[PDB]
DNA sequence: TATATATATATA
DNA sequence: TATATATATATA
DNA sequence: TATATATATATA
DNA sequence: TATATATATATA
DNA sequence: TATATATATATA
DNA sequence: TATATATATATA
DNA sequence: TATATATATATA
DNA sequence: TATATATATATA
DNA sequence: TATATATATATA
DNA sequence: TATATATATATA
C-alpha cells in the first residue's frame, strides 16, 4: 500500500536518470555546480506531481472493488483478478470511450478468466475460516462491480 | 489505456542489470575495490541456485500448465510448481497430503493439483542429483503420487532450511554434459556465447 | 560434443589454409605486412558465422534423437547408427524434399541395418545394467523418431 | 548463395593475379617492399565494387524468377533452366535490346527445352509431396515470367 | 549480353593444373620437399578412379544421349549415368526398381530411363573386371533389365563404401593391352605423347 | 599432487603447440602481431576449463580410495594398485556402463594382482610402525571400495 | 544433402600427410634440423607397428565380414578383430571367455563371435612369430576355439603391456620373403616402387 | 522465491 | 561474521 | 508497439 | 531478479 | 588402436 | 628421460 | 562424383 | 593415422 | 570468338 | 577436377 513515504520514495529515484539526461557524458564536472541541482530538484518535483494528481481514478476504483470483493469471502488470491476490471472499466469506458461496448469487453475478460476442464468454472467453490462452504458466479460479481462504478461515478 | 504490456523473464542480460544496479547502490558502502569485487560472488550464489533449478523447471512446465488450466489467471497456480520444490522436496517439511487439503481451498480442482505435484517430481529427479536415490527407481503419477512421494516425508522428519540453501550441489557427484558418455548431450548456447566472445 | 571451445579450434584452424589460397607461393615475404592479416583474420571469421547458424537443425535432429533411444535402453553402440535416421531425414525429407517418399527411405536403411543368418534381426536382444533382458524391434523405433521429428518440426 | 562471405572471398583471390599482373617476373623481389602491396591492395577493391555494384539486374531477375517457379511445385532441377531466361531477357532485351524481338527468342530456348519421343514436352508431369500429381506446361509460364520481369522493371 | 561459351571437358592438361593449384595452397602447409611430392601421391588415385572409369562411361554413352533426348536440358538426365555406377553397382546399395520409381517423379518418361540403365551396364562389364563375373554370361536388354540387374542385389545386399573406393582395381587380374591376344588392341594416344615427349 | 600452480602449469604449456597449430610454418612472421596473441591466448583458457571442470569425477574417487587405503595400514606402494579401482570404476561402470558386469571386472583386475608362487598372494602380510604385524585380504577391501563408492555417488 | 562420401583407408600417402603436418607444427617448438630429423624415427615405429599387423588382419578379414553379417553397420562388429588381438594374444589380459560372455551383451548373436575369434588366430599366428610356438601346432576352429585358446591364458597371467609395445619383433628370428627357400613369395608393390623412384 | 541492508527473542 | 525457528521495512 | 526507469494490489 | 492480469509518468 | 603434447597418485 | 596400473584434453 | 582441409556422435 | 553410417563450410 | 582466372543457381 | 543452360570482372 502507499501511505506518507511512497510519494517521497518516487521522487528520490527520478534525480539519478533526469541528472543523466541533462547533462549526458558530463555528470562529474556538471554536477559540481550548485544551479544544476537546483534546476534538476525544481524539475523533478513536477513530475511527483502529475503522477499522484492524475493517480485517483484508478485508487477510487481499486478502492470501490475491495468491498464488494470482501462480501462474497473470496480469498486473497483472486482479489486481484478481480481488481483487473476496476480499471479496465474506470480507463476504456467511462473517461474516453475507446470505441467498444460493455457487454463485449465483459465477455473479452471472462475468456480469460474460465477453467478449463477437457467443473463449474464460473461458479468457483470457497471454503471459509468456519468451514462453511460456498459459491460464488463471476458473472453477477462483475455486474455488481461495474454498475456499481458506474452509480460510484 | 493500454500504455504497454510489459513482460517479465530471463532475457540474457539480467545478470548485467543485477550487478550494475546492486554496484551504483554499494559504490559509496565500502569503496571502489571492494565493491566491484563483491557483486560477482553475491551474483555466483543466485545463478547457482535459481536460475540452474527454478528456470528450468518453469520451462519445462509452462507449455502443460498452458494445455491445463490455460488462461489469463494462471497466477493462482503458478505459485505451486514453486512450493513444491522448497517445503515438499529439499526439506520435507510438508507432508504432500497438507499440501493438497491446503489449497484445494483457494478452489482449484484436485486434479490438476495431483497432475502438477507429479509431473514435478519426474523432471526435478533429473536435475538434482540428490533427490533421485531418495525417491528411488520409480514413475511418478497422478494415480499413486499422493500415496507414494508423502512416504519419504514421513519416514523423514522436517530438514533444516539449510538443505534448500548453499549446501545443496556442491558434496554431490555428476558430470557435465561435455563428458562423452553420459545422458547430457550439451545445448548449444555455449556456441553463441563464443561467437559473441570471439568480438 | 562441442561446447564453446569447438567455435574458437575451428576459428583457429582456418587461418593457414586462407593464407596460402590468399597468396599462393609467396607467404614469407606477403604474410609480414599488417594489413593481409587484418583482411584474411576479417574473412575467416564469416565462414564459422555461416558454418555454426546453419548448423542448427542437425543438432536439433540429434538432440531429438537421444531421448527416444534412452528410453528403450539401447546401449552406447547402435545410437550412432540410430542417429542416422535424424538427419537422413531432417536433410533430404523436410528442408528440401528430393524426390523421394518417406517409407522408401524407411526401407532403404533398414537394408542397411540387417542381420545375416544364413536370429531376430529386426529385433535384437539386449541385457541391461540390472541383468534383465529386454528386446526392440528397430521398425517401430524407426516410425517414432520420424513422427516426433515431424511433430517437433 | 551469396551472404557477407561471398563479396571478401571474391577480394582474397584477385591479390596473386595482381601482384603477378604488376611484376612479371619479379614476385620475390618486388612483393617484398610495403609500397607496392599498398598499390595493388588500393587497386584490387575497386574491382569488387564494379562486380557487386553491377550484378543487381541479375539478382532480381535471379529472385523474380523463384517465387514463380515455386508456385507451380516446380521441382529443384529444372528450376535452373527456368532460371535461364531470368538473364536471357534482363540482359539481351531489356537493358540494351541486341536486334531481336521477344517471341523468336522465347521459341529459340524452347527449341533447347525439348522432349524427343520418336510424351507431353511442353507439358511435363510432376509428383508432389503428398502424392497429388499435377501437370505444368512451359509456355504459359513462360509467358509469365517475361511479362512480370517486364512489369517489375 | 553474350560474354562467352565456356565448355567444361577433360582437356589433356587437368593434371597440371590441379597439380599446381594445390602444390601453391600446400606449400605454405608443409615446406616444399613434402609439398611437392605429396601431390603426385594424391593425383595419382584420382586418375586411377575417376578417369578409368567415368570419363569412359560418359565418352561413351554422349551419342546414345544426344540421339535419345538430345537438347539444352540434358542436365536432369546427365547425373543418371553417374547415380547408376555408384549406387546400384559397385555398392548394392539401392534396387534398380528403387531407382526407376524414384527418378520418374522428376519427369523423364521411363522408356529413357529404362534404355540408359541397361546400357549402362553393358559397357560397365567391359571395363571393370569384378563386375562381369557377378553379372555372368547375359545381354542387358530394356525388355528384362529391371527384372534381371535387381536380381543381385536382392541376393546380396549393402555392400560397404570401401569397394567403390581404393580396393576396387587391385585385387583382381586383367591384361593391359599390351599383350597381343586379348581384345584391347592399345590406343594410339600413346604415341602422340611419346612423340611429345621426345622434346 | 595439484594445488592452485596447476591449472596455471597446464595453462602455460598450451601455449607454443597452440600457436604452432594455427600458423604452420609461419611462426616469426605471424607471431609478431597482437591479434593472433589475443585470439590464441582466448582459446587455451577454455581447454583448461574443460580439463578441469570435467576431472572431478577421477578426483572425488581417488578422494575415497584414500581413507579406506589408510584404515587397513597399508603401506605407500600398493596404494597406487588401489587407486586403481577408484577410477577403474567410476568410469567404465557407474557413469556410461560399457556392456560388463562387476563382479567379471573384480575377477579381471585381481587376474592382474596375484603372487605367482610356483604366500597368501590375496593376503599380504605387512609390518606396521609399531612392529606389529597384521594382514589383509585384497578381495574385501576390494568389495568395500566399490560399495562405498556407490553410496558416496 | 548428400554432400559427399568419404572413405578411409590406408592409400600409399598416409605416411607423407602424417609426417608433413606432424613436422609443420613443431617446427616452432624445437628448431628445424631436430624437427627434420625427429619425424622420420617417430614415423617408423608406427610404420612397424600398425601397418605390419592389424592392416594385414583387417585386410583378410574383410571379405569373411561382409560375407558374415555384411551391412551397413558392421562398426559394433568392427571393434573385434581390433580387440582380440590386444586384450587376448600378446598381453593374455582377458580369458577368452570373458570377453565372449562381455560382447554378447551388445547383442550379436554368438556364432559369428565364435568365427571371427577363431578366425583370427589362424591368421595372426602367420604373421607374429611369437604367438606361433605359444600356440603349438594346432589348427584353430569355432568348435573348439572357446575351450583351447584360453587355455594359455589361464596357464600365464596378465602380460605387461611392454609386449604388445616396441619390444615385439626386434628378439624374434624370421626371414624376410627374399631369401629362396621360405614361404614368403614377396609381394609386387616392391617393383613399382622402385619404378617410380627411377624418376 | 534467492541475493544482501537494518531492527527484535537465548548461547556459540 | 556463524549454527537453528519465525518476524516487519528497505535494495535489486 | 518493444526496449527498460520508478510507484501500487497477493505469494514464488 | 522472476511467474501471471491491468495501472499512470518518465528514457529512447 | 599407435604416434607423442601437457596435467595428477609412490620410488628408480 | 625410464620401469609398472588407470586417468581427462589436446596434435595427427 | 573423387581428391583432401577443419568441426560433431561410440570404441579400435 | 585407421574400420563403418550420415552431417555442414572450405581447397581444386 | 577460344584460352583459363575468380564469384552465383541444383546433383555427379 | 567434371556433365549441361545463362551470368558479370579480370589475364592475354
Amino acid at each position: 500500500r502507499l501511505s506518507q513515504a511512497s510519494v517521497l520514495r518516487y521522487y528520490a529515484k527520478r534525480f539519478t536518470m533526469n541528472v543523466g539526461t541533462t547533462a549526458h557524458v558530463l555528470g562529474k564536472e556538471v554536477a559540481g555546480n550548485p544551479w544544476v541541482a537546483k534546476a534538476i530538484d525544481k524539475l523533478s518535483y513536477q513530475e511527483t506531481y502529475n503522477w499522484i494528481s492524475d493517480y485517483q481514478a484508478s485508487h477510487l476504483a481499486k478502492q470501490v472493488a475491495k468491498q464488494v470483493a470482501e462480501k462474497y469471502g473470496i480469498p486473497p488470491t483472486f482479489q486481484g483478478l478481480l481488481m483487473a476490471y476496476a480499471e479496465k472499466v474506470v480507463a476504456n469506458y467511462i473517461l474516453d470511450y475507446k470505441g467498444e461496448s460493455l457487454t463485449q469487453m465483459h465477455d473479452n475478460y471472462l475468456y480469460e478468466l474460465m477453467q478449463k476442464m477437457p467443473s463449474s468454472g464460473y461458479i468457483y467453490v470457497f471454503i471459509g475460516k468456519d468451514g462453511k462452504t460456498h459459491t460464488v458466479d463471476m458473472s453477477k460479481v462483475l455486474t455488481d462491480i461495474e454498475d456499481a462504478l458506474l452509480k460510484r461515478a | 489505456g493500454r500504455q504497454a504490456h510489459r513482460k517479465f523473464d530471463v532475457r540474457n542480460d539480467t545478470s548485467t542489470r543485477w550487478k550494475g544496479k546492486l554496484y551504483g547502490i554499494f559504490v559509496n558502502y565500502m569503496g571502489e575495490d571492494y565493491a566491484k569485487e563483491f557483486v560477482e560472488q553475491a551474483y555466483s550464489n543466485y545463478e547457482k541456485v535459481f536460475v540452474n533449478i527454478y528456470t528450468k523447471i518453469h520451462n519445462q512446465l509452462r507449455t502443460t500448465l498452458t494445455s491445463s488450466a490455460g488462461a489469463g489467471a494462471t497466477f493462482p497456480l503458478w505459485q505451486i510448481i514453486n512450493e513444491a520444490i522448497y517445503a515438499v522436496y529439499l526439506t520435507h517439511k510438508e507432508t504432500a497430503s497438507f499440501l493438497y487439503a491446503k489449497y484445494v481451498a483457494r478452489g482449484i480442482q484436485p486434479n490438476v493439483v495431483k497432475k502438477i505435484l507429479a509431473e514435478t517430481g519426474n523432471a526435478l529427479k533429473g536435475i538434482v542429483p540428490a533427490v533421485a536415490q531418495e525417491l528411488g527407481e520409480t514413475v511418478l503419477d497422478e494415480s499413486n503420487v499422493i500415496s507414494v512421494v508423502d512416504d519419504i516425508v514421513r519416514k523423514n522428519p522436517a530438514l533444516p532450511n539449510s538443505y534448500a540453501g548453499i549446501i545443496l550441489q556442491e558434496a554431490r557427484i555428476s558430470t557435465t554434459p561435455h563428458y562423452e558418455g553420459t545422458e547430457g548431450f550439451s545445448s548449444m548456447e555455449s556456441a553463441y556465447s563464443a561467437l559473441e566472445e570471439i568480438e
